[PDB]
């Protein structure tokens, strides 16, 4: 809308954030990539819930005094 | 004398300093908060109560004398 | 070419032993026997003898290189250097509402 | 070995102060008076002297 | 090498009358010495 | 006097930080170090106050973070601990403000310099004064944005830039 | 973080774990860091490193269970290393803000006051004896070994190099700066008593002057402190059965306290053992330069001792490990999130 | 100006007079001769 | 020297080398005005130090002279 | 020697002065001013809150024990 | 007639009034802004007066109005402590969002002020509510101006972000109105106090947890399903991007204390371990891609999406310390997220016209002021103490860890990596460097305007987190009722 | 208050004085060259170099350090640059 100061726009510097932006069409699944995609959206959040999984429960500090134990399964 | 827990307990002394000698230790204490702990003050009396703190450190040392022959200078630590 | 940069690996070279000596006495020493082999090989000609003798020192600075050579507080990497700097536009803004 | 005539050893037996050297005359300054191996060490414990003179004074 | 040759201790633990029962504490929490095994 | 030895330190830096148009250059200097000067008299005082004759003091001045079982008090408690760290915190602090009146006299942004070492006077009492680890915990919190704030002092230097990213995430 | 761990002394009393890894964090932190300040060409980097080794000194203490040690140590150290930062601060000034050792020498006759501050504090800082620093660094180390067990005595050892490496890096500051001859050039030290000059004899001279009132007044106030306050307040912290913190304030549990002994069963040479090493290794560090001074050349173009100067001088490569596998790491997971 | 050179001194002189006085009496006890007692 | 800066750049800290020239004048001001509220952290501080040990008569303790709650105790104490 | 504080407060030159846009009025006296009266009403709203009214039952609740000695014996 | 009701229809009058002067008197577009700006205020009193008169420790609705004209639907009003809040954060933003955009609106003044009234009546709304049904009407009844607020007033990639809010919010919330049909078609109503004495299968419990998750997990927004929030965050105005960020957001979270907490209690403590693990993936991962980002706008979006994780897992705690830290998390977050988005897309953008952090290099040279603030913008977004970010990020990372400590863990490594971030775009834009040189043209420091908005905002933030107890006090005793358990000697007395 | 002409001379014509290897002390003026009217040569005046960077503290760069043969440019080059102390 209303005119900004006057700035050194660096063609290099805004074709790099032209193609930041549209990044997403060219994306394709290859043998790599699926490796990657594999990783961090499955086996990384399963592993995450998997021991989350099995420690719910497992331990309490609330009062805990000498002759108790933090664990309570 | 030794000094009973009851008027020990009131000098308000160290736990870790809480045996025999510490019968002593009450006026060495006291010194110091008469003369602000100036390491000039009392030196006569401070000095008697490390004079104890030396002779129970050395019935201390003496007993594996026999502890130690006992174990055959092995590793008592 | 196979003039200029046989002189600043002159320089190079007497800068890293007085870096690596700190006392100017011995560096002095140091720096008269580096002089003489710089004197030693002054009348090679062939370009292909030139070429791969720049090359081998290149690597003896590289082999002795100091840890952290000295920097003057003023110079890029001294520890004064863009200490204070001035902005670079004085000139105020131009009338402009946001 | 080292086609060029470097030799760690004799660059480490060039370690020294030159008999003779194209500088001397600008460098001199560093080894004078100011900076002599006595003059430096005149006060390198500045009180030392003072103090021994008060400490004989007071035991006596 | 400090392990292999390390001094022994050159003084007996210090004894406590009572081990300090009721001033550590009480039993619910950590004695002094008190002629116990050594 | 065991609220002032706080508080004081505070208002210099507030002074010298956000009205040193207004005060200026020697001002500033003036007010951030009577600030420390007089708060290091206190924190002798309180040191034979509470050290020499064993009486630790509380204050307790209102409540920070009630949350059912948790009570977290803006609260302070003077111990032999606490005025024993407050004598080489305060007197440092007061001969390093007046090393720097000289030291950073030919630096131009020379409120915003005593402002902060100031605003570190204030954290550091805070760290030690602190009733609890929360309260505590504001303090060491606030250490590092004054050390951040002051490695990054000269921030046009890139170097200083990253020694400041490097102490306030390590 | 020495205070946190004091102020916490009742709940970590109580768990023997916490103290022996305090007791070995900080004697690995006191000599990692009197090796890497020996190296340094920097000498604001020397005072920090010596900063670091004084820190593993009171956290080692704390693992000691001496909690009364570090609080004294703590503020002794305060003292004296503020003295040398501030003093060396005035070194910076006099000359054009040179950081660097190899452009100083014979500035003592241009720096009379700085220097002396200096050397006292660097005499507290090395637990010369009968100084502010000496009575509560030294003490650590006597405890250490009066804690008659492998640990204890371990640490001592680990803790008497990095007593050797500190009076290195102490003597080279100290004779690197004003001691030694000229590295610098002409302008740090052309006096105005020689002419050199023929018109211009008002300015150009700046040979390096010491400081004014308010930068000289703080260093001699911390140089009386870093004289005497140690001596005054021993007392107060060390004592033999003093009952300053009484208000349960540095709690220790008779179980392992060892001031009876450390006062008692340490042999007389292993009390005295640190002033040894101390003035031994002093005068060879100043036999090592400017009385011998070629073994050091010698061995930093040594091929073994090249690396040896570079793996310290680098900081035990910490940080360039540091960067490429947890800032870089943490920077590509980023690019392969966003990208990918 | 010497007052400078003063000070210096006196910080010099101050320190070492202090430790021969401190090791005047203090002295014997560390070197083992003399317990305190 | 003294570096070059914008004119038009306005800062709560001051500026460059920036020293007004009522500097005493307003400095005055802030010094009255941190004594003002100083004091009045003191009042509050005195009545709300809490203690569980009184000083001793003979000793040195400057904060007998203003905190109540220690201040009643030696009038209390001067009845017999 | 030192310079005098200067620069353009808001971006308003010397010559000239701050120009409201519509926006001033209803901001400092109508969102800040009732913010303001809002704050003096606060401080004397009734206390709703359950811990204080939980204090009191447990007050007498720990009185009914040897902790907290109560101001009348009953 | 209820001050519940005053609230909605105030900002309609604003509507009936910008839309009809032109018939009263070329009536200038200052007034329409000035009418505008006064309608939000007096909301503002309203609820003011409304919280001096609220009771912090009554279970029954409060300023309920009695209707007795039973239709199929109909709009029922109340407030009890957990949603008075959230009607307080809505009335303090909507004026500061509207003076945030005071300028920087140059076409269509009456849409942009019409569509942003309406926005305040509808979100308002929906804490408002007293039926499951009516929330869901009003949950997705901003859609349609939200969408033409971003193709109207934009930037370049608009119409793909005006796409994205309204597919992703219409597809999650088609699967949250699966849910709350199942639960009218069990009870037969969507009333509170009925429905909320209901207690389901288990096995339902699980498929009504599932869609309303599903629901709640696209608005959140969680990741891997926030792709959505970076392109709308960013291409909306000013005004709008501050409403999406602190309180579009924050009817997720005021969902679970109505949705998911009274009703499906045993499905919620089942499936803690799936939303723990998503929300500390979501941590971890708009994390470390918040530093990778170079538009000033989109680090700013997406570092919302890492403290929005933050305050869910302490809405799953099951730990009254968790639950209100989670309400006051998201409570200070719209008041830092607000004010970095007008430092980034209200102060950088305005002056420069591009978001890319590449240009921008040591602007405290040239703007005090700004830098001020910016600091401490970022300490809050960084959660420093002093800051009610502290103190909801402190408070809800407690609960994470209680209820599970390794998902706390590793959500607490927000601690570092919230503050990797927030410095690390401080430093690039306030510090390192003297100017950017692609800065040809000198620029202005902060405006009295912009001043204003932002030091409301770090005022809201850092007095609120001196004092927290402004908030925590009207939060204890309501969320006492959204808790699940018993203890073995403290339950069934007799 | 910055380095003047008449310091700058002074300080260098100390300096090349130095060498055994010049011509002569009475054969350097302002505008003496290093090669055609001084006595040096090729590799000795990049040793005047690295001894006027030394004795000015700064830093001589490979670019500029070969313009560099007289000592009417030494002036001039050192009063271009600020950093001169
Ligand atoms: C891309 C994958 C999509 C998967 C969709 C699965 C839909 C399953 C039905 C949806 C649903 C709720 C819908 C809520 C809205 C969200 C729906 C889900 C959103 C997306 C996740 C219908 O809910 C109705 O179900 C009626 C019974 O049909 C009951 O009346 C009520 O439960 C309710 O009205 C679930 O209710 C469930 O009730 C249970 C008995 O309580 C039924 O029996 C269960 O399954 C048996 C084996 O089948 C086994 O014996 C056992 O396990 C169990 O007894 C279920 O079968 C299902 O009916
Ligand atoms: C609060 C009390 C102290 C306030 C100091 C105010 C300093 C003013 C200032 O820096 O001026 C703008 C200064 C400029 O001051 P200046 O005087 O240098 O301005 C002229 C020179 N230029 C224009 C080139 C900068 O801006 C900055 O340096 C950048 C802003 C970053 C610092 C802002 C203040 C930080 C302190 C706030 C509190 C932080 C502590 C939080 C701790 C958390 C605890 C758990
Ligand atoms: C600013 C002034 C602050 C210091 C005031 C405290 C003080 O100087 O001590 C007061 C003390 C008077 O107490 P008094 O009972 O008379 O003791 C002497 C009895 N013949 O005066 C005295 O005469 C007692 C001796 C001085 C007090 C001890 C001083 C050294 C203790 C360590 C000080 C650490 C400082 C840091
Ligand atoms: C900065 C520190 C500000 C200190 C000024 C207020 C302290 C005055 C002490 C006081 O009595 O008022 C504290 C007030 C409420 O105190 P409170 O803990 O709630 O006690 C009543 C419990 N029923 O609590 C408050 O006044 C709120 C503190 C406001 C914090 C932001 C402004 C500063
Ligand atoms: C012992 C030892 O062998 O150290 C070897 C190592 C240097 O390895 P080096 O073979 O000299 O590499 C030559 C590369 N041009 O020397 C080193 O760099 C080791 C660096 C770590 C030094 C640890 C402390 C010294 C340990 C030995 C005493
Ligand atoms: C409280 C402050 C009220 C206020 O300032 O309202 C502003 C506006 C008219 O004020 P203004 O824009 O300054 O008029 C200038 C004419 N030359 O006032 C208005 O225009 C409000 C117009 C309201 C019209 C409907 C009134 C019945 C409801
Ligand atoms: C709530 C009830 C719906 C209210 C929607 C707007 C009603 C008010 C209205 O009619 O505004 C009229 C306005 C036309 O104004 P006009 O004469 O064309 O002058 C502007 C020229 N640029 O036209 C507009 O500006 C209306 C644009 C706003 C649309 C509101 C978004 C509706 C979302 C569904
Ligand atoms: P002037 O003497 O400047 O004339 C130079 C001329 C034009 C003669 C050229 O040098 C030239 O043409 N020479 C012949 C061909 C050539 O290019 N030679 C270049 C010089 S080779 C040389 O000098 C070999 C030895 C280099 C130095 C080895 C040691 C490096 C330092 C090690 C430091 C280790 C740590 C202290």
């Amino acid at each position: 809308g209303l005119q900004h100061y006057k700035i050194a726009m660096d063609p290099a510097l805004v074709r790099l954030g032209s193609m930041i932006s549209n990044r997403y069409k060219y994306f394709r699944w290859t043998k790599r990539t699926a490796l990657v995609s594999f990783m961090y959206v499955v086996v990384v959040p399963s592993t995450i819930g998997y021991l989350a999984y099995k420690t719910d429960g497992l331990w309490d500090l609330r009062a805990k005094r000498r002759g108790d134990l933090i664990s309570e399964r | 004398r030794r000094a009973t827990r009851e008027e020990m307990r009131d000098a308000k002394v160290p736990l870790a300093y809480r045996d025999s000698c510490a019968h002593l230790l009450i006026p060495l204490n006291r010194c110091r908060y008469e003369t602000y702990y100036l390491p000039w003050k009392c030196e006569d009396e401070r000095h008697s109560y490390e004079k104890c703190q030396y002779l129970e450190f050395k019935k201390r040392v003496q007993k594996m004398e026999e502890l130690r022959e006992a174990k055959g200078g092995a590793r008592s630590n | 070419s196979n003039r200029q940069a046989a002189l600043s690996l002159y320089r190079r070279a007497l800068k890293l032993a007085l870096d690596w000596t700190v006392h100017r006495n011995l560096w002095r020493g140091q720096a008269l026997y580096i002089r003489s082999l710089f004197e030693k090989n002054r009348n090679v000609t062939d370009p292909r003898l030139q070429r791969a003798l720049l090359k081998e020192t290149e690597k003896l600075l590289e082999k002795w290189k100091h840890p952290d050579p000295y920097c003057p507080p003023t110079a890029p990497g001294g520890s004064k250097y863009e200490r204070n700097l001035p902005v670079p536009n004085l000139e105020p803004p131009p009338p402009l509402k946001f | 070995p080292n086609i060029t005539g470097f030799d760690m050893r004799e660059f480490l037996r060039h370690t020294k102060t030159p008999t003779y050297d194209p500088w001397e005359r600008h460098e001199a300054w560093r080894y004078t008076g100011r900076f002599s191996r006595f003059n430096r060490f005149k006060g390198a414990l500045p009180g030392f002297g003072i103090a021994t003179v008060a400490f004989t004074a007071y035991c006596v | 090498v400090v392990k292999l040759t390390y001094p022994d201790r050159v003084s007996y633990p210090r004894e406590f009358e009572g081990g300090l029962e009721r001033e550590l504490g009480g039993a619910g929490a950590v004695r002094a010495f008190l002629c116990l095994d050594d | 006097m065991y609220l002032s030895i706080i508080i004081l330190p505070l208002l210099g830096s507030v002074v010298s930080g956000f009205f040193g148009r207004k005060v200026g250059v020697s001002g500033a200097q003036l007010i951030t170090c009577s600030s420390v000067i007089i708060t290091t008299i206190l924190s002798i005082i309180a040191f034979f106050e509470v050290g020499f004759n064993n009486i630790p003091v509380t204050i307790n001045i209102f409540r920070w973070i009630d949350s059912e079982w948790f009570i977290i008090n803006w609260g302070f408690q003077y111990d032999s601990l606490t005025v024993s760290m407050l004598i080489p915190v305060l007197i440092i602090s007061s001969l390093v403000h007046i090393y720097s009146i000289s030291y950073m006299s030919s630096d131009p942004h020379n409120q915003r310099f005593f402002s902060y070492l100031s605003l570190f006077t204030f954290m550091m009492i805070i760290l030690v004064t602190a009733n609890n680890y929360l309260l505590m915990f504001v303090g060491w919190e606030g250490v590092g944005v004054c050390s951040y704030l002051l490695v990054s002092f000269w921030f046009t230097r890139i170097a200083a830039n990253q020694s400041s990213i490097s102490a306030f995430l390590t | 973080g020495v205070y946190l761990l004091m102020r916490s002394s009742p709940l970590i009393e109580y768990s023997s774990t916490v103290l022996l890894l305090c007791l070995w964090l900080g004697a690995i932190t006191t000599v990692f860091s009197s090796l890497i300040g020996l190296f340094q060409q920097d000498i604001k980097k020397v005072i920090a490193y010596s900063t670091m080794s004084q820190l593993g000194m009171m956290v080692l203490s704390i693992g000691l269970s001496s909690y009364n040690i570090a609080l004294f140590h703590l503020v002794n150290h305060a003292f004296y290393k503020a003295l040398l930062f501030l003093g060396a601060g005035s070194v910076i000034h006099a000359v054009a803000d040179n950081q660097d050792f190899r452009k100083f020498g014979g500035l003592i006759s241009y720096l009379p006051l700085t220097y002396s501050v200096m050397l006292i504090a660097s005499l507290s800082l090395v637990a010369f004896p009968f100084m502010t620093g000496f009575y509560s660094k030294d003490f650590i180390l006597e405890s250490a070994y009066g804690q008659f067990s492998f640990s204890g005595v371990a640490v001592y050892i680990i803790a008497t190099i990095g007593a050797i490496f500190t009076t290195l890096y102490s003597v080279k500051v100290l004779y690197l700066t004003f001691l030694s001859n000229p590295n610098g050039p002409r302008t740090y030290y052309r006096l105005a008593i020689d002419n050199f000059f023929s018109a211009q004899a008002i300015k150009s001279y700046k040979p390096a002057h010491e400081g004014d009132f308010f930068l000289t007044l703080p260093l001699v106030i911390l140089a009386l402190f870093s004289i005497f306050f140690g001596f005054i307040t021993k007392d107060i912290f060390i004592g033999l059965g003093s009952n300053f913190f009484v208000d349960n304030s540095l709690f220790i549990h008779p179980i392992h306290e060892i001031m009876i002994d450390t006062e008692f069963a340490v042999p007389v040479l292993f009390k005295l053992l640190p002033f040894i090493f101390t003035i031994s290794f002093s005068v060879i560090a100043l036999t090592l330069s400017e009385l011998l001074s070629e073994l050091v050349i010698y061995f930093k173009f040594s091929r073994f001792g090249y690396n040896i100067f570079g793996f310290f001088n680098q900081r035990f490569l910490i940080e360039f490990f540091y960067n490429k596998y947890i800032t870089n790491l943490i920077l590509n997971l980023g690019g392969q999130i966003t990208k990918i | 100006s010497r007052v400078h050179r003063f000070l210096a001194t006196g910080l010099g002189a101050s320190m070492w007079f202090w430790i021969f006085y401190r090791a005047k009496k203090d002295g014997p006890v560390l070197l083992g001769w003399k317990h305190p007692w | 020297p003294k570096i070059p800066y914008p004119k038009h750049v306005w800062s709560p800290a001051g500026g460059w080398y920036a020293q007004p020239a009522n500097w005493k004048q307003n400095t005055a001001i802030f010094g009255l005005v941190i004594f003002g509220i100083t004091a009045m952290v003191w009042k509050y501080s005195a009545e709300h130090e809490v203690r569980h040990k009184m000083p001793e008569p003979d000793r040195f303790y400057p904060s007998r002279y203003w905190v109540k709650q220690i201040k009643d105790y030696e009038r209390a104490q001067k009845e017999k | 020697q030192y310079d005098p504080p200067t620069g353009w407060l808001w971006g308003v030159r010397p010559g000239e002065k701050y120009q409201n846009e519509g926006w001033e009025g209803p901001f400092f006296y109508g969102f800040w001013g009732s913010l303001i009266v809002f704050a003096i009403a606060y401080a004397y709203k009734p206390d709703t809150s359950i811990q204080t009214w939980a204090l009191e039952e447990a007050r007498r609740r720990l009185e009914a024990e040897g902790i907290l000695e109560d101001p009348n014996p009953t | 007639m209820s001050l519940l009701y005053v609230l909605l229809i105030i900002p309609i009058i604003g509507i009936f009034l910008i839309s009809t002067i032109d018939s009263f008197y070329f009536f200038n577009v200052s007034y329409y802004k000035k009418i505008a700006l006064i309608t939000t205020i007096l909301n503002l009193i309203v609820s003011l007066i409304i919280y001096i008169l609220f009771d912090f420790s009554n279970n029954q609705f409060q300023f309920i109005q009695e209707n007795l004209d039973l239709s199929f639907y109909d709009i029922y009003l109340g407030v009890d402590g957990v949603s008075i809040y959230f009607v307080l954060l809505t009335t303090i933003i909507m004026p500061i969002a509207l003076v945030s955009n005071w300028n920087s609106i140059t076409n269509n003044i009456k849409s942009y002020l019409i569509i942003m009234l309406l926005l305040e009546t509808l979100l308002l709304a929906v804490f408002l509510v007293l039926d499951v049904l009516l929330f869901y009407i009003f949950f997705e009844s901003i859609l349609p101006p939200l969408f033409i607020l971003i193709g109207l007033f934009g930037s370049s990639n608009k119409v793909r972000a005006s796409f994205y809010i309204f597919l992703y919010t219409l597809l999650g919330s088609l699967f949250l109105l699966l849910s709350i049909l199942t639960m009218s078609s069990i009870v037969g109503t969507t009333y509170f106090d009925v429905l909320l004495k209901s207690s389901f299968e288990y096995t339902t419990q699980l498929f009504l947890f599932f869609g309303i998750f599903i629901a709640f997990a696209v608005k959140t927004p969680v990741w891997g399903l926030n792709s959505w929030l970076l392109r709308a965050h960013v291409e909306s105005p000013l005004g709008g991007s501050i409403v999406l960020a602190a309180i579009v957001l924050k009817l997720s979270l005021y969902g679970v204390f109505r949705l998911i907490l009274p009703i499906l209690p045993q499905a919620s403590l089942n499936l803690t371990y799936i939303v723990y693990a998503i929300g500390a993936i979501t941590v971890l991962y708009a994390s470390f891609s918040t530093l990778r980002t170079v538009d000033v706008k989109e680090l700013i979006a997406y570092s919302s999406v890492a403290h929005a994780a933050i305050y869910l897992m302490g809405v799953f705690s099951n730990t009254i310390q968790g639950l209100e830290g989670a309400i006051l998390l998201g409570l200070a977050h719209g008041f830092v997220s607000s004010g970095l988005f007008i430092c980034a897309g209200g102060i950088l953008y305005d002056r420069t016209g591009t978001r890319l952090i590449y240009f921008f290099r040591g602007l405290t040279q040239i703007m005090p002021l700004f830098s001020l603030f910016f600091f401490i913008l970022c300490l809050g977004n960084a959660g420093t103490p002093l800051t009610l970010n502290f103190v909801g990020e402190f408070m809800s990372l407690y609960g994470t860890l209680e209820r599970l400590p390794i998902a706390g863990m590793l959500a607490s490594t927000s601690i570092i990596f919230s503050a990797a971030y927030s410095i690390y775009m401080y430093n690039r834009i306030a510090f390192g460097g003297s100017v950017s040189l692609y800065f040809i043209d000198c620029f202005r420091d902060l405006t009295k305007r912009e001043f204003f908005i932002l030091f409301t905002l770090v005022s809201f933030t850092v007095i609120l987190g001196i004092y927290p107890s402004f908030v925590l006090d009207g939060l204890h005793y309501n969320i006492s009722s959204v808790v699940y358990g018993i203890e073995p000697n403290a339950s069934y007395l007799t | 208050e910055g380095l003047q002409k008449v310091e700058v001379y002074e300080r260098i014509k100390s300096l090349l004085a130095g060498f055994d290897k010049v011509n002569d002390p009475n054969n350097i003026t302002e505008t003496a060259h290093f090669a055609n009217d001084l006595g040096l040569d090729s590799l000795d005046t990049v040793e005047v170099v690295m001894a006027i960077e030394e004795e000015f503290s700064i830093e001589i760069p490979d670019k500029d350090a070969d313009q560099i043969h007289s000592v009417d440019k030494a002036i001039e080059y050192i009063l271009r640059q600020p950093d001169a102390h």
